[PDB]
RNA sequence: GUUUAUUAAAAACACAGCACUGUGCAAACACGAAAGUGGACGUAUACGGUGUGACGCCUGCCCGGUGCCGGAAGGUUAAUUGAUGGGGUUAGCGCAAGCGAAGCUCUUGAUCGAAGCCCCGGUAAACGGCGGCCGUAACUAUAACGGUCCUAAGGUAGCGAAAUUCCUUGUCGGGUAAGUUCCGACCUGCACGAAUGGCGUAAUGAUGGCCAGGCUGUCUCCACCCGAGACUCAGUGAAAUUGAACUCGCUGUGAAGAUGCAGUGUACCCGCGGCAAGACGGAAAGACCCCGUGAACCUUUACUAUAGCUUGACACUGAACAUUGAGCCUUGAUGUGUAGGAUAGGUGGGAGGCUUUGAAGUGUGGACGCCAGUCUGCAUGGAGCCGACCUUGAAAUACCACCCUUUAAUGUUUGAUGUUCUAACGUUGACCCGUAAUCCGGGUUGCGGACAGUGUCUGGUGGGUAGUUUGACUGGGGCGGUCUCCUCCUAAAGAGUAACGGAGGAGCACGAAGGUUGGCUAAUCCUGGUCGGACAUCAGGAGGUUAGUGCAAUGGCAUAAGCCAGCUUGACUGCGAGCGUGACGGCGCGAGCAGGUGCGAAAGCAGGUCAUAGUGAUCCGGUGGUUCUGAAUGGAAGGGCCAUCGCUCAACGGAUAAAAGGUACUCCGGGGAUAACAGGCUGAUACCGCCCAAGAGUUCAUAUCGACGGCGGUGUUUGGCACCUCGAUGUCGGCUCAUCACAUCCUGGGGCUGAAGUAGGUCCCAAGGGUAUGGCUGUUCGCCAUUUAAAGUGGUACGCGAGCUGGGUUUAGAACGUCGUGAGACAGUUCGGUCCCUAUCUGCCGUGGGCGCUGGAGAACUGAGGGGGGCUGCUCCUAGUACGAGA
RNA sequence: CACAGGUGGUCAGGUAGAGAAUACCAAGGCGCUUGAGAGAACUCGGGUGAAGGAACUAGGCAAAAUGGUGCCGUAACUUC
RNA sequence: UUUUGUAUAAUGGGUCAGCGACUUAUAUUCUGUAGCAAGGUUAACCGAAUAGGGGAGCCGAAGGGAAACCGAGUCUUAACUGGGCGUUAAGUUGCAGGGUAUAGACCCGAAACCCGGUGAUCUAGCCAUGGGCAGGUUGAAGGUUGGGUAACACUAACUGGAGGACCGAACCGACUAAUGUUGAAAAAUUAGCGGAUGACUUGUGGCUGGGGGUGAAAGGCCAAUCAAACCGGGAGAUAGCUGGUUCUCCCCGAAAGCUAUUUAGGUAGCGCCUCGUGAAUUCAUCUCCGGGGGUAGAGCACUGUUUCGGCAAGGGGGUCACUUACCAACCCGAUGCAAACUGCGAAUACCGGAGAAUGUUAUCACGGGAGACACACGGCGGGUGCUAACGUCCGUCGUGAAGAGGGAAACAACCCAGACCGCCAGCUAAGGUCCCAAAGUCAUGGUUAAGUGGGAAACGAUGUGGGAAGGCCCAGACAGCCAGGAUGUUGGCUUAGAAGCAGCCAUCAUUUAAAGAAAGCGUAAUAGCUCACUGGUCGAGUCGGCCUGCGCGGAAGAUGUAACGGGGCUAAACCAUGCACCGAAGCUGCGGCAGCGACGCUUAUGCGUUGUUGGGUAGGGGAGCGUUCUGUAAGCCUG
């Protein structure tokens, strides 16, 4: 039986919201699916994390038929 | 672990003592008490089985035992049956209930019967006292290999003294009316 | 007999007696780095060691394990010896690239090598061990009997509820009016048992248990008397203790048990004699318990050393002959797979050597030999057996090469054993002188003799000794369990978030299961369909990702991340804008840049895998590269820089390369941070009461009861918690003395009764008083005997040790069972085992002094108020009446 | 400590006595370096105790009790 | 003192006086200060000596790289679009202070470890050499004699005098009980008690020495001490523990957390406090703007759980694959439940952009000094537990901690509120206003009659208020009184009896104004008998559900009323409204002190007005007092 043990915070999330600054390479959200997806100039890696391609402005919106979220970067 | 060993010493207890209440419903007291006729061996035409398959072993006092049957052409066959049986009966052919007698407590009677019944209590209890031995050895054995925690060896010993006790309990106070049959 | 001087005198130790074992005398053994000494001025009828414990009847089975006593064939191995190869250097050959002679040197470690161990054998009055299960007898029950498994092997004699028995106050018997003890049985021996002896035994015993007469103030139940204190007078004159005191009760409050707080009640001031309920009274930094990377001693197959014991090598250490364990070996042999003109070398040369420079095979003088066979010293033999033969995975002892198996002798050569010798060395034989000397030296002589012994080196042994280690978390500790890593929930819609909280998974896999290009699309149901079922595959429809993801979970995923194929190595090297997450060490994401690949027509995609586990710092060292360093210089060695290797360091930030335990013989530093007593909180549990009413009650739910369920009260059981106390709040029971509650045991007053009477039942009211002696056990308790009107239930630190007791219970002694290799251990049992305190304050029982009460004094009172007392049987008349069939 | 403790050897009177026990005495030596009174509880040490006689208690703890000589006389058991 | 917390019944102190604990040396860093400055400074030594010499040397003006080397650059790499570390920052030597390293390093304190000595005058054992044991028993072996024998065996006296033998003083011991327990005594006294010819007892001297001895063995004894003697040493062993830590005033003011730890009552980095240096509107509140949410709640499509119905494979049972009373998945409709369900989905919270006010920079960075990592209660959200605990584990806020004052009787942790100092002045908060006890026996409208208030539930009751509706009723209701209450008919009835009748079955069927084949008393069965129902009588109300306030039972504890703090209250309780007043260290009013700013007078800034701040434990920062001693000092005070 024997419970009693878990893994650590993998500390996941949002780390930059709606229209924050942001320079190109910072990460947008930590994920584990594509619980958000790529949107422009916002590549998604390995992890699944949404880094920038561009400095500028945050942007969440939801686009096409799957009603999905995607994270822009509004340039800048 | 304990769990099926708790259960398994408790079905060999509670069964032990119903042992007992069986072996002291094999003697003859004042009472009439059917369930005296209702265990002996017994013929009839074909095959063994009790008279239980035939008559109703009924009553007419605390002092006899009349006995209801169904077909009139066995009444010698069983009443031999009855009448040479480690008993000591003799049932008067008075035509339709085979009058089977219970003749008085002789005071020796009263007595040296008594102290059957009060013996076959106490190795009843014996019987019972050495589940517990088993039981617990059992526990012990399963502890000094590391499967228990001292508590709950400790909290095991018991408990099975609770299985005992209680078991011991219905042995004795079985006993204890079934003396009122003759005191 | 002895012993814990100073809480244990015993069953403990000793004992005579028994046995095992070691010792040939320079004894074993002990004290001594040694000399020497004891043993003993003794000599196996002796001496040492270990266990047993007169005597009697006896002392069984087990050698697997651990020990000890024997072994040798090998296997494994020390110092040592230093074969053999590798490397450094550099005379010289070199266009230079390299090469590399001797020597010196760093390596490597052939060969030799004893005991030990491996192994084989013995030994239990060595340590020690002496089982499970399944069935079986005309009824039951049991099982003389059978089966099976497991062992070294499975408890014989005797004994058994015991110094051993848990359940246990077992059951039966005796003893008693009554017997948890005692005695006699039984055997269901939790867990007796044969010299860590078994079972008996007259005598002994300040030894343990039980009984009986006698005796008694031990006790019903105390009385009186004589003395020493106590009390008063005079003389002398202490003590612990002490923040400060103007030092009451009660109920609450409060760091949770109040002289000191709140409320209130009572109380003129001060002594003397008395009592010990309280000041969590005095005394001693609590012994129990826990904590400290505290201490000691102690044990051991903990670790590491070590004296001792033991093996070999070298030295002291010489002269002679022989034997043989042997690595190997010229003269040369050693030899039937399945089908043989046969006891067939791995497989080959290959076309006369021996004859003429002495040879068949028919005897077998030597003989291997599995008694199945044969080479053929010397010749007998007196000019050719015969071979690629037609069989054979392959053709000839037809000639000859080193020889996988086996076997045999020079030279000598690895090294082991023996004898002889005398001159080293020993002599704890005799004699001689120093010398009127059991020491010492010298001398003679006999014995021994290169041995013994000693030193350096070396293997083993080594609790004899010594130093240490033996983790933490924990609803005290221990026991269990846990210790890093990943996923969900608890987590309160950013992140994070704890418990010995609820659930699971990881310590890998894959060269494709990675890369890219191209392609593809599940589960489930319904219907049809050979074997074919709920489900194998096929068909179609519904379905729409419920499937699938190498794997836990969660997030994802159709542009699929799921499934197939072709081509492939981006499972690339250098870097890195900028972020994420960490105290840190670190960890993670990343476009883009350089170079160089793969895939695609191209746009582009690829720095491993849908993502999140799959892991180990630093030191130390190995390997490969690299002139970066180079202790006069040249080189080297070593170091550095890159790449990489070695760890369940999992107690997973890893104290060491290297480690378990006992302490009741204990110790110290600490803690009410932390258990045990008592208090406090709680009230699940307990106990007491109530709501519903199927049902019991012949009929009738509630006279008396009450199922399935339900609501409370108390603080009162079992518990939970860890607030108080660890610079100390003495624990159960007894005794004495108590005091309160009422949920009333008796007595008193009532209702209902399934109340005729008598006597019961149940309920209400009532706390005035009263409410047993004994047997048994330390017991409270309880069962038992016998009374009584009744033998009430609780609270009061489970009332009451500055009042007594000390039987229980926790110190040190001892022993049995059981556990352990042992030290020791038991919430098992047995025998023994120091109980201090002169009363300042409060309170209390008594008894005086002072003052007041209004001028003072003598009496007698009134009685506000306080206390004391408050129990109850039997007989009788009423009356043998009411009632009753009677009793 | 002018401490009811410890300390080896010598001597051995009278009466009773088995005696070096014990009581009284001799020889010799002492009354113990606070007295005086009182005549309560309670403690200490002691005397006697009606009826009962272990009912006490963990337990006969303590006390009470037996106690000399001579002669008769004495069971199981026993290693005699 | 220690604690979450102490009047605490937790530590410590009988009182006084005197002494008694953060130092010294050397390095090292920061700060303050002084000199000199791309320089600074010397050490030993010399010295004619605080001078002057002495520049050996140290620090610094250059770094990067492992290094070779290169150099305002270097390293990385083939090279970097680039990146790392440097160049843009003055240093150094004294003096004073804050830390740290080594030292005993604030002070006191273990149990112990090691070295060397002194101890067998106590005691254990042994070795020489001398003593001691009154008195009384028993009566071994041996001898003699006699009996006995065929001879022995055998037996009897007498003699003899054995024994860890018997009783018992001295002597040796120590089993029991009392006493004593600040003793007469640091182990005894008194009454009993074991040994007392022996493995006895004792005098003198001797020998054995500390991991050693000795031990008829208890870990016993070795000088009142022994699981390792005493004395001196190493030695101020070590003490992550306990205790303690001494003058005054000012400013700020924590923590009981995370992370790691042979770690948990310790320590380290981080967080929080203090001080310094520096830096942008840094930071906060609110506003609008740009965000992601999957919690509360709800829902049931998904995952699962669940009840009714309809539908149905199959499962369970009767056949010789069929019917089926029965448990039945899926689908359909109706209905619930979920921390690890979500097709929904808030309030808050958080992030970011902007902006104004206010805020003594509240912010970040760096540096000097820390402290702390035992928490506690309360509110809210939860896991645990029993939605038990003054319980336990997290989150979040508040308070205590480290905060006084008023309130809650008393009551760290609740309510109110943050105490610089003086006031015989004022307003308030919470809580109060009959007396204790400051302020209403205040005003108006209700309720309660239980001392409810001022303790308790299921449940029980014509208590007593308020509200909206109902049924019945002068064609006479509700109660009460008068009457009738009959007949199918015993009802058939397994009926021994029931005919209402524990039962039996139905309950339909006559009659009149009305009467059940039946409500109970009830009989052996009848049944005597009241009911229901109806006629009369009387004569105006009566019946019982719904919503609702307050009250009643249910309600038993232990020292003493003791369950409003008390008296006492019928309002002095309760509900509603109003207005007064009392109440604190809060606010105000005077007067004063200080830190920080601002304006005006005015400079080393005094200052007037003014703004503001001034609880405080660990702890940081600032400024003083006084003591002894040196100079000033052959000065000054002083018979
Ligand atoms: N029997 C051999 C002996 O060798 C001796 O010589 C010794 C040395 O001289 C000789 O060393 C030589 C060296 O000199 C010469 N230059 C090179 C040779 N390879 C070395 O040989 C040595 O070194 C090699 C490793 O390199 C090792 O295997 C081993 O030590 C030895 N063989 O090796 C011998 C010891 O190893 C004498 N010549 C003599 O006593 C006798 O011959
Ligand atoms: N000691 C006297 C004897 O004890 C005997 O006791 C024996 C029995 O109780 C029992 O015997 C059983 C047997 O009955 C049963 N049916 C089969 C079982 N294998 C036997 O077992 C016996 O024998 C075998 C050897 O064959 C052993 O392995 C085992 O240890 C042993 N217990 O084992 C005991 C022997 O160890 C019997 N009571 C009887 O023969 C006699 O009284
Ligand atoms: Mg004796
Ligand atoms: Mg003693
Ligand atoms: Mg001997
Ligand atoms: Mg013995
Ligand atoms: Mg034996
Ligand atoms: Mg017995
Ligand atoms: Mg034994
Ligand atoms: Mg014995
Ligand atoms: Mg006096
Ligand atoms: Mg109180
Ligand atoms: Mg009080
Ligand atoms: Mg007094
Ligand atoms: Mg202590
Ligand atoms: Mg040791
Ligand atoms: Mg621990
Ligand atoms: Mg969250
Ligand atoms: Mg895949
Ligand atoms: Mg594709
Ligand atoms: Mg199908
Ligand atoms: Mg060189
Ligand atoms: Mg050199
Ligand atoms: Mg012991
Ligand atoms: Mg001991
Ligand atoms: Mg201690
Ligand atoms: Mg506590
Ligand atoms: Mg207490
Ligand atoms: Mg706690
Ligand atoms: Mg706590
Ligand atoms: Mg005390
Ligand atoms: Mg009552
Ligand atoms: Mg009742
Ligand atoms: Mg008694
Ligand atoms: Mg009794
Ligand atoms: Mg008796
Ligand atoms: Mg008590
Ligand atoms: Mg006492
Ligand atoms: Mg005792
Ligand atoms: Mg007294
Ligand atoms: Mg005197
Ligand atoms: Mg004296
Ligand atoms: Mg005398
Ligand atoms: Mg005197
Ligand atoms: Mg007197
Ligand atoms: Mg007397
Ligand atoms: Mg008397
Ligand atoms: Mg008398
Ligand atoms: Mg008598
Ligand atoms: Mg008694
Ligand atoms: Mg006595
Ligand atoms: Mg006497
Ligand atoms: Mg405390
Ligand atoms: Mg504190
Ligand atoms: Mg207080
Ligand atoms: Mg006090
Ligand atoms: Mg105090
Ligand atoms: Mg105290
Ligand atoms: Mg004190
Ligand atoms: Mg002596
Ligand atoms: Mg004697
Ligand atoms: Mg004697
Ligand atoms: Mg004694
Ligand atoms: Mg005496
Ligand atoms: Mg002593
Ligand atoms: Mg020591
Ligand atoms: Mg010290
Ligand atoms: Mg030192
Ligand atoms: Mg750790
Ligand atoms: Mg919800
Ligand atoms: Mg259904
Ligand atoms: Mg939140
Ligand atoms: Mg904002
Ligand atoms: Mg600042
Ligand atoms: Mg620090
Ligand atoms: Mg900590
Ligand atoms: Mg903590
Ligand atoms: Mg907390
Ligand atoms: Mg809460
Ligand atoms: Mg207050
Ligand atoms: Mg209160
Ligand atoms: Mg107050
Ligand atoms: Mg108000
Ligand atoms: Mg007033
Ligand atoms: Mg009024
Ligand atoms: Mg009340
Ligand atoms: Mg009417
Ligand atoms: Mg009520
Ligand atoms: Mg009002
Ligand atoms: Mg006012
Ligand atoms: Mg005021
Ligand atoms: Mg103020
Ligand atoms: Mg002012
Ligand atoms: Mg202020
Ligand atoms: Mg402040
Ligand atoms: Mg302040």
């Amino acid at each position: 039986t024997r419970n009693g043990r878990d893994s650590e915070a993998k500390r996941l999330g949002v780390k930059r919201f709606g229209g924050e600054s942001v320079l190109a390479g910072s990460i947008i959200v930590r994920q584990r699916g594509t619980k958000f997806h790529a949107g422009a100039n916002v590549g998604c890696g390995r992890d699944h994390t949404l880094f920038a391609k561009a400095d500028g402005k945050v942007k969440f919106e939801v686009k096409g038929p799957k009603n999905r979220k995607f994270i822009s970067i509004e340039a800048e | 672990m304990i769990s099926d060993i708790r259960k398994d010493a408790e079905v060999r207890m509670d069964k032990c003592v119903e042992a007992f209440k069986t072996q002291i419903s094999k003697i003859r007291t004042g009472r009439a008490s059917p369930s005296l006729l209702d265990g002996i061996v017994v013929e009839y035409y074909g095959t063994p089985t009790p008279l239980r398959q035939l008559a109703s072993v009924t009553v007419e006092d605390s002092r006899t035992l009349k006995i209801n049957v169904f077909d009139r052409s066995m009444s010698p066959a069983v009443e031999k049956a009855i009448m040479a049986s480690d008993l000591g009966l003799n049932p008067n052919s008075a035509g339709s209930d085979i009058r089977v007698p219970l003749p008085p407590l002789t005071e020796e009677r009263r007595k040296d019967l008594t102290k059957i019944v009060r013996g076959e209590a106490e190795q009843a209890r014996v019987a019972v006292r050495n589940v517990r031995r088993d039981a617990n050895d059992k526990v012990k054995a399963l502890l000094k290999d590391k499967e228990i925690s001292e508590d709950d060896d400790r909290r095991s010993q018991d408990d099975v003294q609770k299985l005992t006790d209680a078991a011991i309990k219905k042995i004795e106070a079985a006993l204890a009316d079934k003396e009122a049959e003759l005191m």
